């Protein structure tokens, strides 16, 4: 038997990572070049259903109910997917075809086409002090693109807030070029990020917390820790130490970090190929349609028993015994205000180096509310 | 007893999810109804905007709004609405709802400060005093259909559309549709985090067919809840704006308590007698179920008439202004009766698992510049529509989807 | 030894005292009298920068005025004052203020690498300069006003005025309004969840008044709190939109700890050696109120002066360029230091019971479209008055949720 009990402290405290990225991955003229037959075939696709002025899988309609099916290879079966809305059915297979053409471009050209800090940042300020785009991580993430993470990077120590409040935080405006937005794939303007550890993995397609252009996001934050006892007490693990999952995350060990590996490594038995969605594991290719022509369905098939869980990742990985978390107070309001548009959107403009709109940028305050430090501790009896 | 505390993931069923429209009906079909009301809601506003400017008396002296003036303690003094024209707004000048019963012989007062809330409590009791005689069959048929509301569905990668959720007549908001209820069908498990698994609508909002002095807020209504529970979406739902993507991820907070030898709470409704419900389907139990229909008995045995608001019995009526004359101020009555508070209070009580799901909020413009004409062009064709009249919405679990309290001897 | 327990779920209490603020610090129609020769200076040097190709009162400039540092050649770097001709934006190129002292003989600068930065740093610096000048009774006086500000208010079913609101001036912010405070009053409670029974505002922003280079941000402030306790609403707020009904749910999120036998955390603010600042305001102790009379402590110890921002003690002034000609620099330097910082960390003891208010935010817009036209017409007959519009106006519901409470605490073993 154990006995709980809670520590709080005030004093200056580390300040989490903090990874930023566009919503949408590439500035589309510049894949443009790549994306223009999917462009082509798509547009045909909206004028011949739809009157839109505007191989291996197309595009059908059935008994308007449009659709398509992925089918396997050493039998006659597929599985057959019916939109009762076109925008689904056109967004779907958009995204099918553009996932196995982007898993054949070299990853050496994807961070050069996706945007730079420069780009995408247009101020920095932390602590009350200057901060610049070089303070900033890439972190390419391949369904956004150069993502750009703050206080994470290699042989710096970590910054620490030692003032609360929303004038000593990280301070940043984002600028989201959304006349370049690919117009099939992303479908939605602004930016996301993600307050994590320096050591963990951001699964910034997961649980990002979305940022508005014209707008001021202030995310107001409190620091809470658990502490609870591995065995005998809970099957429970403080590290990936003891678990035989390998982790293909080079990060630290999490539940999710494990079930993904899991099914990752699943993939790689059964389809032959990995899922581009996440990171590639050890000697292995992303699944494309000319070199894994049938892995539509296997994937299909392979999730299905995932979540039934047949394939047994949610048995084999454990819950990490040491817990941290940033309870975010996210809260928007309107920016520029009317009477400062006179001179702050020429300023911006010129602190880059057109006059920018209102609605291409975005700012974004990060800050400790304050510096209690809260934390509940297990122990044995 | 003591409790233990755990926060995790794990495979569970998604919640239901119940989509409603913030107006409950289109003007476009109630207007008929409601053509009397207007015409003299038009004239209350004369008399407020331009008192330098035929009327249905009948509508009016159900409840008029009065002006009480009380700048001059010696003589406070009340006027009905029907140096200068002006009603006076100033510090001491009150608007309020002249309540009576027994010919007028005894009245009480609902006291306002500001116009604005006065005019849009006074018109809501005015529609509901309408509403109240139109059959329930009749009035699901002046409300947004499912088929309008709900665009396009897709639950992760599995596609669905308006057949897939349960219609529901909620009083207060009309039709209500429930996604995932596990009522008819076995409820779908989710075993992923992240929007990507997650549910994603989109939603009409049908702006230009609200109705113009009720419901004044636009967007739809949204509460996530228990299979085969009743969506209470006044207590515990929330809205979500139009022209945006709304992302909201889900963890489902529990209480289990101990039960009988050590607490009052039950299992199920067995013990309980809640005699009305909402709904003609075989829904859970909820001590705010037991509290609404506990106060039912007591309205029908007080003012001989069910009130719009709540559950009906099996043969009983709900209350007019031509059959149950002093129903508005006896509704008032109730409302501050110590006696009906505390006595439902009493025979209703508490369950032993005790579920709420608790939500992250966040929001971006919706479409992008560069998809927003094909998207509008399809949604425009399929219907054979414009931003801010369209939601797009996203339910998905976190990184941690459940936390538990669980009380132990 | 001690052992935790832990309680949830729904009680009547108190409702929060919920305080209001502008997002602008002062009505720019009764303030422009004062700032019309920065505000021209301002533009000058918006010039200077923006349209280069294309008298002003140097004596504001002379105070802490703004160079360009310019290290594109590493043997010569060179520095210049803002007064083709274009102002350098490069990449090796950054933006100061000069703040000198002593006669001019020693000084520093303080960096920015943008321009839109510099110039709002630049700005609130030499504002503060002037509104330290004025006295706070008459600055109060061209701040936003409680009768323009609270169009309607309306708790559970009582009706409420902008007189249920004690009104303080907090120097960021202005006049702001705190509604249940239980100072003067007996506090109101609350038996019911959901907006139904809760606190609904109908608030007026007078956007189109606002300062142009001081209020970038547009809505009111708010932020929940105990009774009796002073409002720090530039840590601990959030913001809320116009054009928009938002809907905030509140849960009471309480930690309660042993005292000193047991932990090094205060029930009062005795034995704290710090002087109270906030002492006049009678509020209960704060850590945050701590901080910042340690901070003012230092300030007026080494500046010889108190900043603006804080609390005064009776005898002391507030900086000024005119009478105390070195204070941006010293007062930089304070701002500034960790060790300053964790000092007046190390001097305050924190409170036993920690308590937050957390709160589930929603939005939607407000009016609708189709009830927009009488609602408008009807919120400009609100007040003695026409001066109105839909970018202004916010509509706000503050309410408890279904389990409003939860509560951890300490006993003796
Ligand atoms: C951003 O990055 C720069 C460069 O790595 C950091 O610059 C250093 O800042 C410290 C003081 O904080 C100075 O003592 C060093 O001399 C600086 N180095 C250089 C090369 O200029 C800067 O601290 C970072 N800022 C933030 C907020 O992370
Ligand atoms: C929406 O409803 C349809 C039926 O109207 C569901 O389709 C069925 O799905 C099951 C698997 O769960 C299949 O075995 C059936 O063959 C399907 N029927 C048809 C006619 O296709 C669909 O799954 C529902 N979608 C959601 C998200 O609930
Ligand atoms: C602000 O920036 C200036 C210019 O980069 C810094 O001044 C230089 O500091 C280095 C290191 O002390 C000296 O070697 C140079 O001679 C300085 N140049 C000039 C023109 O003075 C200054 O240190 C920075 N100050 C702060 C507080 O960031
Ligand atoms: C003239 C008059 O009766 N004025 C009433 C007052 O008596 C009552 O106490 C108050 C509360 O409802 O409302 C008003
Ligand atoms: C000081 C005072 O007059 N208080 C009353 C309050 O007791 C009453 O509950 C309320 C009802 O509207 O009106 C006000
Ligand atoms: C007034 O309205 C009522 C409905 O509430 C209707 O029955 C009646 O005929 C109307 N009378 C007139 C004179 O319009
Ligand atoms: C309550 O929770 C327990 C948890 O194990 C479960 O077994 C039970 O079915 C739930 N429902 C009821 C009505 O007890
Ligand atoms: C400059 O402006 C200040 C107010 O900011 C004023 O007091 C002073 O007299 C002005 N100086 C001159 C030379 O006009
Ligand atoms: C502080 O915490 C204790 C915990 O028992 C509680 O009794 C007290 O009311 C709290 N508040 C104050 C102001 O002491």
């Amino acid at each position: 038997t154990v006995s709980v009990s809670i520590k709080v402290h005030f004093r200056k405290l580390d300040f989490p990572a903090v990874t930023i990225c566009n919503i949408n991955p590439y500035k589309y003229s510049t894949v443009r070049h790549l994306l223009a037959d999917l462009e082509q075939e798509t547009r045909e696709a909206l004028k011949s259903l739809y009157g839109f002025p505007e191989h291996r899988i197309p595009l059908l309609i059935f008994d308007q109910v449009v659709g398509f099916q992925l089918c396997s290879n050493d039998t006659s079966d597929c599985a057959t997917y019916t939109f009762s809305s076109g925008i689904n059915a056109i967004q779907e297979w958009y995204k099918l075809h553009y996932m196995n053409i982007m898993a054949q471009v070299p990853l050496e050209k994807k961070i050069n086409m996706s945007y730079s800090a420069e780009e995408l940042l247009v101020t920095c300020f932390f602590d009350g002090v200057s901060c610049d785009a070089r303070n900033f991580t890439l972190f390419h993430h391949p369904m956004h693109g150069n993502c750009y993470t703050f206080n994470n990077r290699e042989n710096e120590t970590i910054l620490s807030t030692s003032m609360g409040g929303s004038e000593y935080g990280l301070q940043v405006i984002l600028y989201i070029n959304e006349e370049e937005y690919n117009p099939f794939l992303v479908s939605s303007t602004g930016a996301k990020v993600i307050i994590h550890r320096q050591d963990e993995y951001p699964f910034v397609e997961d649980v990002g917390t979305e940022i508005e252009t014209a707008m001021v996001t202030s995310i107001g934050m409190h620091l809470t820790e658990s502490f609870k006892l591995s065995e005998p007490y809970s099957q429970c693990t403080e590290d990936g130490s003891d678990v035989p999952i390998r982790n293909i995350y080079n990060a630290a060990y999490s539940l999710q970090i494990c079930l993904h590996s899991c099914f990752q490594t699943k993939m790689v038995e059964k389809c032959g190929c990995a899922q581009y969605s996440q990171p590639l594991p050890p000697a292995a290719n992303y699944c494309n349609y000319q070199q894994h022509p049938n892995w539509m369905y296997c994937y299909y098939q392979l999730h299905r028993a995932f979540v039934q869980e047949e394939l047994g990742c949610q048995s084999v990985c454990k819950e990490a015994c040491s817990f941290k978390e940033w309870t975010l107070t996210t809260s928007l309001a309107q920016w520029p205000s009317v009477v400062s548009e006179k001179w702050l959107l020429p300023v911006l403009t010129w602190d880059q180096g057109k006059k920018l709109n209102k609605t291409d940028l975005a700012k974004l305050l990060i800050f400790y509310k304050d510096l209690n430090q809260r934390s509940i501790m297990e122990s044995p009896a | 007893v003591s409790v233990s505390l755990s926060v995790g993931f794990k495979t569970m069923d998604f919640p239901a999810v119940t989509i409603c429209n913030a107006s409950p009906f289109k003007y476009s079909k109630i207007k008929h109804l409601l053509k009397d009301l207007d015409e003299l809601m038009e004239a209350v506003l004369e008399r407020i905007l331009a008192p330098e400017l035929n009327l249905n008396f009948s509508i009016w002296n159900h409840t008029p709004l009065v002006l009480i003036d009380e700048r001059n303690p010696h003589h406070p003094m009340v006027l009905d609405l029907f140096a200068s024209e002006k009603i006076c707004n100033a510090h001491g000048c009150k608007m309020a709802m002249r309540l009576c019963s027994l010919n007028r012989t005894q009245c009480t007062f609902r006291n306002f400060t500001s116009a604005t809330q006065a005019l849009t409590e006074w018109y809501i009791l005015q529609a509901t005093n309408i509403f109240a005689q139109v059959p329930q069959q009749e009035l699901v048929e002046m409300s947004y259909p499912g088929e309008q509301m709900i665009l396009a569905c897709l639950f992760g990668a599995e596609p669905c559309n308006y057949r897939n959720f349960t219609s529901i007549f909620y009083p207060h908001y009309g039709n209500c549709y429930i996604f995932n209820w596990g009522m008819t069908e076995k409820a779908l498990p989710s075993a992923n985090p992240g929007t990507e698994f997650g549910l994603k609508l989109i939603l009409d909002i049908g702006q230009e067919d609200y109705v113009p002095f009720l419901a004044s807020t636009a967007g739809v209504r949204l509460m996530l809840h228990e299979q085969r529970s009743y969506p209470f979406i006044r207590d515990e739902g929330i809205y979500a704006m139009s022209g945006t993507e709304t992302s909201i991820g889900v963890l489902v907070d529990k209480l289990q308590r101990m039960g009988e030898p050590y607490s009052p709470c039950t299992v199920n409704g067995s013990e309980v007698p809640v005699q009305n419900f909402y709904s003609d389907y075989n829904t859970t139990y909820s001590i705010q179920a037991c509290l609404r229909s506990c106060f039912q008995d007591h309205m029908i045995r007080n003012c001989n008439c069910g009130h719009y608001l709540y559950p009906l019995p099996r043969g009983e009526k709900y209350c007019n202004n031509r059959d149950f004359p002093d129903w508005a101020h006896c509704y008032s009555d109730l409302q501050m009766s110590v006696a009906q508070r505390e006595t439902c209070i009493g025979m209703c009580k508490e369950s032993c698992n005790d579920t709420q799901y608790k939500m992250t909020i966040s929001m971006a413009d919706w479409p992008s510049e560069a998809s927003e004409d094909w998207i509008f062009h399809v949604l425009s064709q399929e219907r054979d529509l414009s931003r801010k009249g369209i939601v797009k919405l996203n339910i998905y679990f976190q990184e941690f989807n459940y936390r538990t309290i669980e009380e132990s001897a």
